């Protein structure tokens, strides 16, 4: 479970608790909170403050706990009574809680996991000093190989990651000083050879350069915007920049004065085709390159809007706003109507040009506020949460869904440990005898078999001897042909469609404004199978006797009774009720 | 279509704001609850033939 | 083409808008906190284009259908390993775009975005002004779970356990039995009398309207059938961005389930919380507050239904002139007036059919046709005769 | 009559399979749709001369039980048919017969018929005979103590007892 | 008792205070990490 | 004059307006458009024929 | 009291009906060992299968990508947490067929897709063969016998016992699916890929599935191999098989972890080469898990070297391919797939089940999702406590109802072919209902020569007809079982909640008579009831 | 796994009274816990 902005746990206490190992100064814990293992995760002041009361309050917890249970050699729900260890129940109970306490700890840690490699601000830096061949390798191959479509953008992303920490060296703080170890150390394939194969050439470097300073690059989040846009045909119209873009002449100029300048201590065309990408990873010549590209993405992210600086490109990378626009309506609406209509007589035509333009207007006027607006209203669990919707752009940003499958997990864990609650903890005795002072009597004081459920609906319209005639023997087999499988696949489709309607007005039926809604759910939905059934039926009996076949069988059933005209209520069952009653209850809105 | 609404004028100042139709309600033959033509106050149509 | 550009999304793990608020994507909570397209849609008018759910159960339905999809969108994720690495595999621009379009035509993605199929001028103009086909292709996002929806079985179990149908079944009886009460007690103060009393003064004053000299003409006209009789909805003046977004959220704020509710709210707050706890302090904490929630709604419900029909003792019990002393005032529900009420209608009924000895009462349809149908002949034929849209004999 | 219909078939001609797969469905939903009948003719005799059950008046009366719901139902065919004679006298409650069965057992140690006709007699269709455990078969187990130890009659002495 | 017991404990969630935070100074090149000294 | 060789405005049987539809889930959604798709198919169909 | 002996008879049931379940599997296992060595004959054989050291992908600065020049000679022995890669020779056409085609690929979508389809047209499943000392062999054979006696015993005491064996016989000789030294250990995967290299790099792990820890003591690989075309729904006895040499397997932890520190805690500076160590020695420690390892930590910033060892032992950071290529959802409902496999199995080793497993759990969340998937409404979730607590007397009707309209709604199918010779095959899919939404003859497995009389197929599809109306009942028993034991004692021993249990007991049993009698008066008076007001009677008595 | 509780697959197995006792078929632990509880009680019971 998480929301935007939530701090989850990325450490494993208990493990080390449960043996009985304390912290109790500040020291001590900074001491247990740092992976001797390579990886170094820095954190926030506040993350790390929250952290520390977290454990503290953790220690008073097991505390407490075990002082009880050193006591009597949980503390129960107000009214009610603790069964006996050893008792059926209670064993049930506790292991039901122990399991269901597991999972919620993984899953709390799973999603402190993602926060992590998601690159959370919590997590300012993940350092990578201590890494040999194989940590850079996975890390590499986990983190930035899988996720990635398009291969050659890779090496774009190092070169451009390397140019970026070349020309910000000095706003970078202490503890990224190792990386320029690995900056000065990249190897480069000689000009136009055996690396020409294996490593990129100096010339792509300074083509990135050459963005870096003409485009103001300071991040891996303006990386990703510029890397995405550059290659496309609109690149000066797409990358142009708020603070507008220096002239090239300073650039190509400053260019030639880096170039010359580091030659002394041994309109740039976008770069060509790169080695393939094994080789970055698989080459020890490379490793300088590779340890930069992890560096690039770990750390070197920044909150910051990327779109303020490249305001014209936010249609690109993410989706345009709708209230933005890139004949006349009139003309449209003649061409979806088709040929076979009257076209509009003009009146209406002229009107609703009109209203099309009147629109516009609304379109553009609200454009601005509904932005602020919005944000503003972002900013205010509360209706407005998400995995994501932060006011910053992170291209690491974790898929929807991977959140989602560990927060499904932790509220089942959740309804578990509630189960266990009337296991381990009883109601009074003589409550219960009170209790069976009622008994349950079959007739009244027992719920009706008959209850909502999907199932009973399926069945109550599959029970229809015209659409249990269609199921089995009327449509050609399902195994046999293409138009069997087909029609099975509608049929089928449309009764689940018509037992889904029903079901929402029978769980909703006691309130009105819901039920006459769902009411017109269940009129759509009969409408179509209706259609269905009758259409395949005339098939039946026209398609091209002998006694007992198909159609003798078809026309012994009847007439069919559509399922639109029916009038169920609640129950799924037809009405006690007057025809008159009914159709006002079930009478559509307003 | 009428709303049995309360009126300014001198004549109505004895109609009273009536409160909305029961729901799920079983109606005696010769009335409704009064909320549309299809459903009367007073069901003036015979249900014979 | 906007097809492949969507499966190109769908196969990357990164999430397509980047994490980042956009006034044009609704994150779902029903959907999995999924970023959805939902425009605001001006010619309706202020209203944001999307589903609003009504009801708790269609949150749990949906919730459901995404643990039952899960199987699926598992073999997905296999597969689009697989796709991609064959797409880092291939070389070439045009390459990759042909992989990218066949294999978007396989898994339908087109096949998500639902336009509106309408002839009608009118109804071509409320989709059409901020929603269209121009529109939809451009601005639509898919996640893997509409796309595994579309090939996989179709699942006969809403999410809903025993025990919330349990608490269905009651909450629905409980409803209707102070509906029912409320009713009767409004026919028991004659206020329904005295509606229709009303409405029949309210009839002195109106005019019998004019149907036109050709009758069929001026209907038809009326409903705007006949050509050129066709007017525009009247133009809606939009609402506030905070007031529709306000009305969308809450819609589905209302119809989260009690546990998700406090879950989400607990963990949220454990952050900025004075006492903040993990590991079981906090599951504990979220049990507690669920526990407590319950017990007080309840007690709520009983406070309520307390002042609608002025069920309780009145004043001192041990007053001097009797426990009983009670006083009613004009049109004003009270425990006696309540249980007076049910007394009269049964005071020694053993069953419905008790005064069925007679005759008249016997086929009264009052209560319904229910007592009136004795073998199933007579059923079928009432079934039949009613699906054709005639009268029930 | 194999002289009629197999040249419908083809059979030198090859078989169709598909008429002769269409034919087998179809007769097999026919004989089905006779059984789900007969369960609710069943239910409306009955409800039509029940005259309590009609002193409620209740439409759901008939339809909260309907074919699905009656027995014989399908999906228990197997437990109840591959059952030992043996086995099939105790499901149906008759516990002179299954222990008369049982002691007989020790001392000694395309067929047309269902399976059941050998257990299930004439005899046993008279709601006279019909033991109180096997009545209301959702019940079951709490009726059974209601029960004698051997007869299928109601043992006067065991109720008393949990009355008392 | 038990009611009461309950509402007391739902007076509890309101008595939530919060513990203050601490802001980081924003950069644009990076993100600062503090740690508790 | 203008409406003469031409077909009649298809009538869609339970046809929504805005305020009930903005209750129906996406997948009712898309069910109510097939069904509208269908009727109006089929009715503009069937005048063809007809002519 | 009555409790308890319902469980002693549900354990004793249970005890004889497994024991008549044995020898039904000794004979398949038989048939197919004879089918498999026939068809074998006459197929494509795997000829090399060796067992070597994987190769690093990395190079030195002076070396070039393209060589793959080292396989590795052979290995003697294979280390419990480690990774080694089987070679394997199999000379089938689609293979063939795959090596051309690539040796000839600069690339083109089609032929990318081109060459995935050819990959997935055959396939190798790989496992871990132990051998068996004499000493085993005969602890097995003891305790075998052991338990044959209890049986024996059990039966004498308790005569119906020995009558129910008789039922379970005559039920598996129908439910049964026809059929017409070295154990079992490990499934390391279920479905290699064909390819041109002809290798796997395969993960041994720490444990086998059915949770316990992997012994000591030699190993062989076997590797089967199956082609599509054929052998379509995968029968087990056709397939090619082929067998490496022994190897040793054992677990290496205690032996490295020994030579390393010459061990509770791990002082840090040591963990980082300890776990490079490791990889040393062959053992996989993925990143994740120094990752995790580090993250719980003594005062002194030790790493806990059981917590370490937890982490590497089990299926959280890296798994079997065989469990890899099974959905997290399919693992929740193995157990269950496995049992109802078993029944129409009747006494299966967990070889034959390891063979089965993904074809059969794959139909399951394909075709059958509805009966296997967790249903809130008639699952249980604990066995202990469901009578209390998940199910309510107010509820017990309403979800009895539940079960029987899922049932009558959802589908099962089944296959019959004929046992004449003629290959005519039937398959049906049937209802709750005990009808059939469809019925097809497959002529493709038969030769031209038909000349089948009508009356055989009538028996083929009367058989396609059985199975599949069996089938369905023992999905029911499945889907509806559970719920159904828990009402059980639910209704036995929560008696008095009841208005049959107790004082009004004897109302309950009044009632039942005077409705006996009065059925009686009714077919008496011409099925037209007395008056409920007995105004029908002579007598006032 | 290693846990205290009856291995069977019948429920029939772990019932037990709703006061979490069982005098009836208990491993001794749970006879004597289940004695004590019923003896505190009617303790208290006969007390008053």
């Amino acid at each position: 479970i998480t929301s935007r902005g939530q701090f989850n746990p990325i450490h494993n206490f208990s493990y080390a608790m449960e043996r009985g190992v304390r912290a109790r100064d500040v020291k001590a814990f900074e001491k247990l909170i740092t992976n001797p293992g390579p990886l170094r995760v820095a954190y926030t002041p506040d993350y790390l403050d929250w952290l520390h009361r977290c454990y503290k309050a953790k220690g008073t917890y097991m505390d407490a706990r075990a002082v009880a249970e050193k006591k009597f050699n949980g503390a129960p729900p107000p009214g009610m009574f603790l069964r006996p260890a050893h008792s059926f129940r209670r064993l049930a109970g506790e292991l039901k809680r122990r399991r269901a306490q597991s999972i919620l700890d993984e899953v709390a840690r799973a999603q402190g996991m993602l926060d992590l490699f998601e690159r959370q601000p919590h997590f300012p830096a993940i350092h990578i000093d201590r890494c040999s061949r194989f940590h850079l390798v996975e890390l590499f191959k986990e983190m930035v190989l899988e996720r990635s479509l398009d291969s050659n953008m890779i090496w774009e992303k190092a070169l451009l990651y390397r140019a970026i920490l070349s020309e910000r060296k000095p706003s970078y703080p202490t503890s990224f000083h190792y990386i320029f170890t690995a900056v000065e150390d990249t190897v480069f394939a000689p000009t136009i050879h055996p690396l020409a194969a294996k490593c990129p050439t100096l010339e792509a470097y300074y083509y990135y350069v050459y963005l870096v300073k003409k485009y103001y690059i300071d991040n891996a989040v303006e990386a990703h915007v510029v890397l995405r846009c550059h290659r496309e045909p609109n690149a000066a119209d797409l990358l142009f920049s708020n603070p507008p873009p220096k002239d090239d002449t300073e650039i190509m100029k400053a260019v030639e004065l880096l170039r010359n300048a580091d030659i002394q201590r041994g309109p740039p065309v976008l770069p060509g085709a790169y080695p393939p990408i094994d080789m970055l990873w698989r080459c020890e010549e490379n490793l300088p390159l590779l340890k930069v590209l992890l560096f690039g993405e770990f750390n070197l992210i920044v909150s910051e809007n990327p779109f303020v600086k490249f305001p014209s490109a936010h249609g690109f990378l993410t989706r345009p706003y709708s209230t933005d626009s890139s004949m006349s309506l009139a003309n449209v609406m003649a061409e979806k109507r088709g040929h076979l209509l009257p076209s509009l007589p003009r009146n209406t035509a002229t009107s609703i040009d009109a209203r099309a333009q009147d629109i516009r207007r609304l379109q553009q006027k609200h454009h601005r506020d509904d932005i602020v607006s919005f944000q503003k209203l972002l900013r205010t669990p509360s209706a407005f949460s998400s995995y994501s919707d932060w006011s910053y752009f992170n291209p690491r940003a974790v898929r929807a869904e991977e959140r989602d499958r560990l927060t499904r997990k932790a509220v089942e864990a959740l309804k578990l440990y509630d189960s266990a609650t009337n296991d381990i903890y009883r109601h009074s005795f003589e409550d219960v005898q009170a209790c069976h002072t009622q008994r349950v009597t079959e007739r009244d004081r027992t719920m009706p078999p008959y209850l909502p459920t999907l199932p009973h609906f399926v069945a109550i319209i599959k029970k229809d001897p015209h659409i249990s005639f269609l199921l089995h023997i009327g449509l050609p087999d399902r195994n046999s042909s293409e138009e069997g499988s087909a029609k099975h696949k509608e049929l089928e489709k449309r009764i689940y469609y018509l037992a889904r309607a029903l079901y929402h007005t029978a769980l909703e039926y006691h309130n009105e404004t819901v039920r006459r809604v769902n009411r017109q759910k269940v009129n759509v939905a009969a409408s179509l199978l209706d259609n269905f059934v009758e259409q395949e039926w005339t098939t039946i009996l026209r398609d091209k006797d002998t006694q007992n076949d198909k159609k003798q069988l078809a026309r012994r059933l009847g007439r069919y009774m559509l399922f639109a005209n029916r009038s169920l209520d609640d129950t799924g069952f037809p009405t006690d009720a007057r025809a008159d009653d009914y159709t006002r209850w079930m009478a559509p809105p307003s | 279509q009428t709303a049995v609404n309360s009126s300014d004028n001198p004549m109505l100042s004895s109609v009273t704001t009536a409160a909305p139709a029961a729901d799920l309600s079983r109606t005696k033959p010769h009335e409704g609850t009064g909320t549309s033509e299809r459903d009367p106050y007073i069901r003036t149509l015979h249900n014979q033939r | 083409d906007w097809a492949s550009h969507m499966q190109r999304e769908l196969f990357g793990e990164v999430d397509p808008l980047g994490g980042q608020a956009h006034k044009d994507y609704y994150r779902d909570v029903t959907r999995g906190y999924s970023p959805q397209y939902a425009p605001r849609n001006f010619a309706n008018g202020g209203a944001v284009a999307y589903p609003h759910i009504q009801s708790p159960y269609e949150y749990e339905e949906a919730a459901h259908r995404r643990v039952w999809l899960d199987h699926d969108v598992d073999r997905m994720r296999e597969e689009f390993t697989q796709h991609r690495a064959s797409l880092r595999s291939l070389a070439s621009a045009q390459e990759r775009e042909e992989l990218l379009r066949s294999r978007a035509a396989e898994y339908q993605v087109a096949n998500t975005v639902h336009e509106s199929e309408s002839v009608h001028p009118i109804q071509q103009l409320y989709n059409s002004g901020g929603t269209s086909r121009s529109a939809l292709k451009q601005q639509a996002v898919a996640d893997r779970y509409s796309i595994a929806e579309q090939h996989s079985p179709l699942p006969l179990t809403t999410g809903v356990d025993r025990d919330a149908l349990d608490e269905a079944q009651r909450t629905k009886d409980r409803i209707l039995n102070d509906s029912f009460t409320a009713e009767n007690l409004l026919i028991t103060h004659g206020l329904r009398e005295k509606e229709k009393h009303d409405f029949t003064i309210l009839q002195r004053t109106v005019r019998i309207p004019f149907q036109g000299y050709d009758m069929d003409r001026f209907l038809a006209q009326q409903k705007g059938t006949p050509y050129g009789a066709q007017q525009l909805p009247p133009n809606v003046v939009p609402s506030s961005m905070e007031e529709a977004q306000r009305t969308l959220r809450g819609s589905s704020a209302t119809a989260t389930p009690l546990v998700d509710a406090v879950a989400q709210k607990v963990y949220a707050r454990n952050t900025v919380v004075d006492r903040p706890a993990i590991g079981e302090q906090l599951t504990e904490q979220i049990i507690n507050i669920m526990r407590a929630s319950r017990t007080t709604a309840e007690q709520q419900r009983e406070e309520e239904r307390a002042q609608r029909f002025g069920l309780g003792r009145q004043g001192a019990l041990v007053q001097d002139g009797g426990p009983d002393q009670r006083t009613l005032k004009k049109h004003t529900n009270d425990e006696r007036i309540v249980d007076a009420m049910l007394f009269q209608q049964n005071a020694y009924r053993k069953t419905p059919t008790d005064e069925h000895w007679n005759p008249y009462i016997r086929r009264s349809t009052e209560n319904g046709v229910g007592h009136l149908l004795q073998n199933k002949f007579d059923i079928m034929r009432r079934e039949d005769r009613l699906s054709k849209g005639e009268q029930d004999l | 009559d194999k002289a009629v219909w197999e040249s419908f078939y083809r059979k030198t001609g090859s078989l169709d399979l598909d008429k002769l797969a269409e034919s087998i469905k179809t007769a097999l939903w026919d004989a089905t749709r006779k059984i789900r009948s007969a369960k609710e003719a069943a239910l409306h005799r009955s409800l039509s001369h029940n005259t309590r059950m009609r002193a409620s008046a209740d439409l759901k009366h008939w339809y909260e039980e309907d074919a699905n719901t009656l027995r014989p139902l399908a999906f228990e065919a197997l437990k109840h048919e591959a059952a030992t004679p043996w086995m099939q006298l105790v499901q149906h409650g008759k516990k002179e017969e299954a222990a008369a069965l049982l002691k007989e057992f020790e001392q000694k140690g395309n067929r047309e018929q269902p399976p059941l006709a050998s257990t299930l007699k004439a005899e046993d269709s008279n709601p006279a005979t019909i033991p109180i455990g096997s009545v209301h078969p959702l019940f079951t187990p709490a009726l059974v103590q209601i029960e004698e130890a051997g007869g299928g009659s109601v043992s006067n002495e065991a109720v008393c007892r949990a009355q008392l | 008792e038990v009611v009461e017991r309950d509402a007391a404990l739902m007076k509890k969630t309101l008595s939530s205070g919060r513990r203050l935070r601490h802001r980081v100074e924003s950069s644009r090149t990076h993100r600062n990490a503090g740690s508790l000294s | 004059n203008h409406v003469v060789g031409r077909a009649p405005e298809p009538v869609v049987p339970h046809e929504q307006p805005q305020e009930v539809l903005r209750h129906f889930s996406a997948e009712e959604r898309a069910m109510y458009e097939q069904h509208v798709k269908e009727q109006t198919s089929r009715q503009l169909g069937e005048w063809e024929r007809a002519m | 009291r009555s409790a308890a002996n319902l469980a002693r008879a549900e354990d004793l049931i249970h005890a004889v009906v497994t024991a008549a379940a044995q020898p039904f599997g000794e004979r398949r296992r038989a048939a197919t060992r004879d089918l498999h060595m026939e068809f074998q004959r006459l197929a494509v054989p795997v000829e090399r299968v060796i067992v070597a050291n994987p190769v690093s992908a990395l190079l030195e600065s002076g070396a070039d990508p393209d060589e793959k020049p080292v396989e590795g000679e052979k290995v003697n022995m294979w280390p419990l947490g480690a990774k080694r890669v089987v070679l394997y020779k199999w000379s089938a056409p689609n293979v063939e067929k795959l090596k051309a085609m690539e040796s000839d690929a600069s690339l083109t979508a089609k032929r990318l897709r081109e060459i995935q389809e050819l990959k997935r047209r055959g396939f190798l499943e790989v496992s871990l063969w132990r051998r068996v000392t004499a000493q085993e062999r005969k602890q097995r054979n003891e305790i075998v016998e052991a338990k044959k006696k209890q049986v024996e015993e059990v039966v004498r005491t308790v005569p119906s016992l020995a009558h129910l064996h008789q039922y379970a016989t005559s039920l598996y000789s129908r439910i049964e699916e026809r059929v017409a030294e070295w154990e079992f250990a490990v499934l390391l995967d279920d479905r290699v890929l064909l390819n041109k290299e002809e290798s796997v790099e395969l993960y041994l792990p720490y444990r086998d599935a059915n949770g316990e820890l992997l012994a000591q003591g030699e190993y062989r690989a076997l590797v089967r191999a199956f082609d599509l075309e054929a052998n379509p729904n995968l029968h087990p006895a056709y397939c090619s098989v082929g067998y490496s040499e022994s190897f040793q397997v054992f677990d290496a932890l205690p032996q490295l972890i020994a030579q390393f520190f010459r061990v509770t805690h791990i002082p840090a500076a040591d963990f980082t080469p300890f776990c490079a160590f490791l990889r040393d020695a062959g053992l996989d420690v993925p990143l994740r898990c120094e990752f995790e390892a580090g993250q719980a930590v003594t005062t002194d910033g030790d790493v806990y070297m059981d917590y370490f060892l937890q982490l590497l032992r089990g299926e959280a950071f890296h798994q079997s391919h065989a469990q890899a290529g099974l959905t997290e959802a399919q693992r929740a409902i193995e157990p269950l797939c496995r049992a109802h496999w078993v029944v129409h199995h009747p006494g299966a080793d967990e070889s034959e089940w390891a063979t089965a497993r993904r074809s059969v759990l794959d139909h399951a969340m394909q075709h059958e999702r509805e009966w296997w998937f967790p249903n809130e409404m008639l699952d249980v979730k604990d066995v202990v406590t469901g009578s209390t607590n998940g199910l309510t007397p107010q509820m017990y009707p309403a979800a009895v109802r539940y079960g029987v309209e899922l049932c009558t709604v959802l589908t099962a199918e089944g296959k019959f072919v004929d046992e004449r010779g003629s290959g005519l095959s039937a398959r049906c899919v049937v209802n709750g209902t005990g009808a059939a939404e469809s019925v097809v003859f497959d002529t493709a497995n038969c030769n031209g020569t038909n000349t089948t009389s009508v009356e055989d197929a009538l028996r083929v599809a009367h058989g396609a007809l059985r199975s599949a109306q069996d089938r369905h009942n023992t999905l029911a028993a499945f889907r509806l079982g559970p719920l159904s034991k828990q009402s059980q004692v639910l209704l036995f021993c929560g008696v008095n909640a009841y208005e049959f249990g107790g004082k009004y007991a004897r109302t309950y049993a009044y009632a039942f008579e005077k409705a006996k009698k009065e059925l009686e008066a009714t077919a008496a008076s011409g099925f037209m009831a007395p008056s409920l007001s007995h105004e029908d009677t002579e007598r006032l008595s | 796994k290693e846990s205290l509780l009856p291995n069977s697959s019948s429920p029939f197995a772990y019932v037990e009274d709703y006061m979490g006792t069982n005098l009836v078929f208990g491993s001794p632990v749970h006879a004597k816990e289940s004695a004590a509880v019923w003896a505190t009680y009617f303790e208290r019971r006969y007390a008053s």
